RNA sequence: CUCGGAGCAGAACCCAACCUCCGAGCAGUACAUGCUAAGACUUCACCAGUCAAAGCGAACUACUAUACUCAAUUGAUCCAAU
């Protein structure tokens, strides 16, 4: 019995009347380089992404963010192509890339870089560590608008905030330092959410921080709608995940509503799921930044709970699942005398009646 | 008598990707012995050097892409003489490094071919991402 | 007794082996020097016949390592 | 084997059995591989590794090994320090 | 699976020089 | 077993309790003749003693 | 499943087959796989300190 | 069946007593190798003492 | 308790204090637990032994580089890449 | 007269003839071919045989290394030697 496929079969095109006269591929990286192009395609039969590949909705993630900039394609090719001839004009930057003494500036490609396509990156960045699926139910926004945070540890130190690097609880005991390009006129938003901080329901999430109205890049001016309030990962319940969001109002906003006492240091209050936070500001509030880290627990937790919140330490462990044994036989051929270890509760001696 | 604030549900979850990558014991795609690359592997350096640029990627087991560094885009390519030489290579480890550790990307693995390894365009890109704090072998994973 | 006896013996023939191995170590690279060098000669041999082979060419080879055993000799 | 001896008129032991077979208590027979001192320079140590260990037999060999011995080796003996004294009662076995 | 539409997708000797000393 | 012994007054607690004692009161069944050399105390039920 | 075949380079009998390919062809074997069905562990209350 | 090789027994050194059996080529001078010893824990120095049999 | 304790020495009780710091509650009192038993006592006998290893570590004052951890092992090139993004005010 | 591969036996397993063909009774490289241990296959019984995560201990930053290549490459109990 035979049954025809259901498609074009994977080497049907070639032709095997010429098949000594056919380009071979002659080389492991130029096979290797088509194999990965037939892997990534989509096919009739069973595949391994089929049953182990991320399942993603066809309804193409919508877009909630701010709009692209504006720029001449012609004007902006003309002006690069330039300065590449005067860079390779020089005789000494021929011969320091010949002899392999050249060197790019970090400093310089990082600036750059955060207005070009910085933005594309951090949002890439995002949706890996899930921040639009929990924040926006998978709404995405490209962060337009650089976030430059920065905790004070000591008197000359500084913490960077980027998008995923640790920073303790012990660094971040104090509110941040938050800069950000503006207009003047402008209102702004800012906001600091735990996602996986909450210690009662699993979706909800922790409100640590809340500016509103904010003028221009004056931080401190911001209405205090919640007071900051650091991170307190549990102990033994794995690494945390906050993020800043900063939304570009159109208008003053009223968050009479989502105001909250200071000090609040009562975790009912501190509830708070983003998407409906947006969701009936989204008409007058826009995602124009974005930041996070991680965060694991440190003795300052113990601070946090014990005197600010007036509560016992939580703390968890990582349990794995009981070992599969099968059912144990009454005559168990041929297994080691170890065998009835297996399905022995105690190790000390008993003696039943006796 | 009670408490509000200790009210604590008896299982902890965490819907973060990488909690458990890293506390080591999320499970690594053990198999595929009989192919060629392995995927025991959370983090992977992947470097595509074509005829004009080079690229370098830093993606986990699921395919996503987690950072990336190019000579197409300006902000390197304003800096380099040959795009597709030694030092370009060279200053994609720099660059790439330097993105890992913002994104908190500490260790990762490479599979190169023997050509590959062998060459000193490639010498010279583990030795600027070591440089940079980023370790090409992933720890163990713990099972116990 | 029996126990302390042999507990030392054990510790006794501990305190030398770090030296042992290093003298044996030397030893295998000695012996393994002399098989790379031994194919080197055979080599020579054979450029010696010129791509005159044949039958002759086992006996050339005897030939030459006699003389390699006179000069040790003298 | 001798169901009836000439001189007691009672069933005599199979002494084949005692010196190869271990009984537990609760029915079980342990035993040693045939082959775990012969020719071990050819044999692998994962094979080697399994040769030594001490497996148990199944029904219709203990069912045998019963009925070749007596009821003298069936009794509950409360050696001092016998290694096997934990292994003479099951747990947790149901059916 | 001979049965199965998908047989045959592991061909790959009519794609190769008969080579037969 | 000796708990539930001396609470059914099977074995006294107010003389000596040696073996015989034990047997008397049949608390253990020895069988010198199957090389029983006498009775060992476990611990088993050591808390509610 | 079905995928696509990548041999490891030293393998030096499967390199010289894909080398020898028409530049177009893929080769491809039948997989078989594990979908594991529970995760690693879960996180636990154990005290309130 | 020419009997090519033999098995031999090699003593460790540091007067453990652990031995185990390995086989070599006939025309062949006597062995030294360095084996794991499972009384000291650590490689040592093994050495053929007396051959068992003729493979 | 530990810190009203008196019949532990000054400075343990302080070098304890910090050691096993994740053994201590809000009150102040260390706990000890051990269910490794049937008997009540055998693991009341493991709780006991626990402190007199306390009180002995602390007083031997061991400053020996021990083995590392394998688990450590990735939180101390954690620490070490968390130190160099750390940057320094323009204008101190 | 024991063992292994192929056909008969086309596609899970199994399948005979004094049926049709080809082979085996080794060799070579290592000297961690070290210890231990979940879960499994099994020549239609038993005996025997086989694959193995984790772990200890090593090795390691290159070696498709962490159960060597190899198809079979073999012999129970008693007993003897030690
Ligand atoms: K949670
Ligand atoms: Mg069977
Ligand atoms: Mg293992």
């Amino acid at each position: 019995r035979r049954t025809p496929p259901l498609g074009p079969m994977p080497n049907s095109d070639i032709d095997l009347s010429n098949l000594e006269r056919l380009e071979k591929y002659r080389s492991f990286d130029r096979y290797r380089r088509r194999a990965e192009q037939e892997a990534q395609a989509p096919h009739w039969w069973r595949t391994y992404r089929e049953y182990f590949g991320e399942k993603t909705d066809p309804k193409e993630k919508i877009d909630i963010g701010l709009p692209p900039p504006k720029v001449s394609r012609t004007q902006q090719l003309l002006e690069r192509k330039q300065a590449i001839q005067e860079l390779r004009a020089n005789v000494e930057e021929e011969r320091a890339a010949r002899l392999r003494t050249a060197s790019v500036p970090l400093d310089a490609v990082r600036a750059e870089w955060e207005r070009t396509c910085g933005p594309y990156h951090k949002q890439r960045l995002a949706e890996y560590y899930g921040l639009y699926r929990d924040l926006f139910h998978g709404a995405t926004f490209v962060p337009r608008v650089p976030l430059h945070v920065a905790y004070a540890v000591g008197e000359d130190d500084l913490m960077p905030v980027y998008c995923g690097n640790e920073v303790t609880p012990t660094e971040a005991a104090q509110a941040p330092e938050v800069t950000y390009e503006a207009e003047e006129g402008s209102l702004w938003t800012l906001l600091l959410t735990s996602l996986d901080g909450h210690l009662l329901e699993p979706d909800a999430e922790y409100l640590h921080w809340l500016l509103t109205n904010i003028p221009g890049n004056r931080v401190a001016e911001g209405q205090v709608t919640c007071p900051y309030l650091p991170p307190f990962p549990a102990r033994g319940s794995g690494i945390h995940r906050l993020a800043f969001l900063l939304f570009k109002q159109d208008q003053p906003i009223d968050f009479s509503e989502d105001a909250r006492p200071s000090p609040c240091y009562q975790l009912a209050q501190r509830t708070f799921r983003t998407f409906d936070f947006y969701k009936k500001h989204q008409e007058t509030m826009t995602p124009a930044g974005l930041s996070f880290f991680q965060c694991r627990w440190d003795d300052s937790v113990t601070y946090i709970f014990h005197q600010l919140l007036d509560m016992r330490e939580p703390v968890f462990e990582f349990v794995r699942p009981p070992p599969y044994h099968p059912k144990q036989k009454r005559f168990p051929h041929r297994q080691p005398l170890r065998y009835l270890d297996r399905y022995r509760d105690s190790h000390e001696p008993t003696y039943g009646i006796y | 008598d009670p408490v509000e604030n200790e009210a604590v549900a008896p299982e902890f979850t965490n819907r973060n990707p990488r909690n458990l990558e890293l506390l080591s014991v999320a499970r690594k795609e053990r198999g595929w012995r009989t192919v060629f690359p392995s995927r025991e592997f959370w983090h992977r350096l992947r470097v595509i050097r074509t005829q004009h640029h080079v690229e370098a990627l830093v993606e986990h087991q699921n395919g996503k892409v987690v950072v990336s560094a190019s000579t197409r885009e300006w902000a390197i390519k304003k800096h380099l003489y040959s795009t597709r030489n030694v030092v370009a290579c060279e200053s994609i480890g720099r660059v790439l490094a330097q993105r890992c550790l913002e994104a908190g990307i500490n260790f990762m693995v490479y599979q190169p071919t023997p050509w590959e390894a062998a060459s000193d365009s490639m010498k010279r890109l583990q030795s600027a991402m070591t440089e940079g704090g980023v370790v090409l072998r992933e720890p163990q994973r713990i099972y116990e | 007794q029996k126990r302390r006896e042999r507990e030392q013996h054990i510790a006794e023939c501990m305190a030398k082996m770090p030296q042992m191995i290093v003298n044996w170590q030397q030893q295998q690279r000695e012996n393994w020097e002399k098989a790379q060098a031994d194919k080197e000669r055979r080599a020579r041999l054979q450029a010696e016949a010129q791509e005159l082979l044949g039958y002759q060419v086992d006996p050339r080879s005897a030939r030459f390592q006699e003389l390699l055993q006179d000069l040790e000799k003298k | 084997l001798t169901y009836f001896s000439a001189r007691k008129g009672k069933r005599k032991t199979v002494k084949a059995v005692i010196d190869r077979f271990l009984r537990l208590h609760c029915g079980l027979w342990v035993r040693r591989k045939a082959g775990y001192k012969k020719k071990l320079w050819k044999k692998t140590p994962a094979r080697k590794k399994r040769l030594r260990e001490f497996v148990f037999c199944n029904k219709t060999q203990s069912k045998l090994l019963d009925k070749m011995t007596t009821s003298f080796w069936k009794r509950r003996n409360w050696y001092v320090d016998d290694p096997y004294q934990k292994y003479h009662d099951r747990t947790n076995l149901k059916v | 699976y001979k049965t199965k539409p998908t047989h045959g997708i592991g061909k790959y000797k009519h794609l190769i020089k008969a080579e037969e000393p | 077993r000796l708990q539930y012994l001396i609470d059914l007054g099977r074995v006294d607690p107010s003389q000596p309790i040696d073996l015989t004692q034990l047997v008397n009161g049949r608390g253990v069944t020895i069988q010198p003749l199957k090389r029983d050399y006498g009775v060992q105390l476990v611990e088993e039920g050591a808390d509610t003693f | 499943t079905k995928e696509v075949y990548v041999p490891h380079p030293r393998n030096t009998e499967a390199v010289d087959l894909i080398t020898r390919l028409p530049k177009g062809a893929v080769l491809y074997k039948t997989f078989v796989h594990v979908v594991p069905a529970k995760p690693e562990g879960t996180f636990k209350l154990v005290a309130m300190l | 069946s020419k009997s090519k090789n033999i098995l031999v027994r090699m003593v460790s050194e540091a007067g453990t007593g652990f031995c185990f059996n390995t086989k070599r080529n006939r025309l062949r001078e006597k062995l030294t190798l360095l084996h794991y010893d499972p009384v000291v824990k650590q490689r040592v120095l093994f050495v053929e003492k007396k051959k068992i049999r003729s493979l | 308790h530990l810190a009203t304790a008196e019949w532990i020495a000054e400075p343990v009780r302080q070098k304890i204090a910090i050691t096993h710091k994740n053994k201590i509650n809000r009150l102040g009192e260390l706990i000890l637990t051990s269910e490794s038993s049937r008997y009540q006592f055998r693991n009341l006998a493991d709780c006991l032994q626990k402190i007199r290893d306390m009180i002995t570590e602390a007083s031997q004052t061991p400053k020996e580089p021990t083995k590392e951890d394998v688990k450590l092992h990735r939180i101390r090139i954690e620490n070490m890449n968390r130190e160099r993004l750390r940057q320094k005010r323009i204008h101190s």
